[PDB]
């Protein structure tokens, strides 16, 4: 009786675990696109601010 | 004579906000996903010119 207790608990936090490890792949990809985009708009500045000075 | 030279220091005038509202519209139609875009090397700088308002 206390093994498969302890048993059905262990699998439980199993569950629990892989589903927030799921989650926290998308928020890392999305965190990771929004580095690229704030890349473009430092490279249309830059272009911006050498096309001014001719 | 008079009047000629100054009407050449003003033609000299007109020439050039010509061409400063030619490149300042060509800066505002620029955009994202456009293909001029680029990382420029020094575009903080101020150079030689360096006129105030």
């Amino acid at each position: 009786r206390e093994m498969e207790s302890f048993y059905s608990e262990l699998k439980w936090q199993e569950k629990n675990t892989l589903e927030e490890i799921a989650e926290l792949q998308g928020d890392i990809r999305r965190l990771e696109e929004d580095l690229r985009r704030k890349m473009m708009n430092l490279k249309l500045a830059h272009t911006r601010l050498e096309s001014r000075t001719y | 004579c008079l009047l000629q030279e100054i009407r050449q220091q003003l033609n000299s005038d007109h020439r050039d906000k010509m061409e400063t509202l030619e490149i300042d519209r060509g800066c505002l139609s620029l955009n994202l996903t456009s293909p001029n875009i680029s990382l420029k090397v020094n575009p903080t700088r101020i150079p030689k010119d360096s006129t105030t308002l």
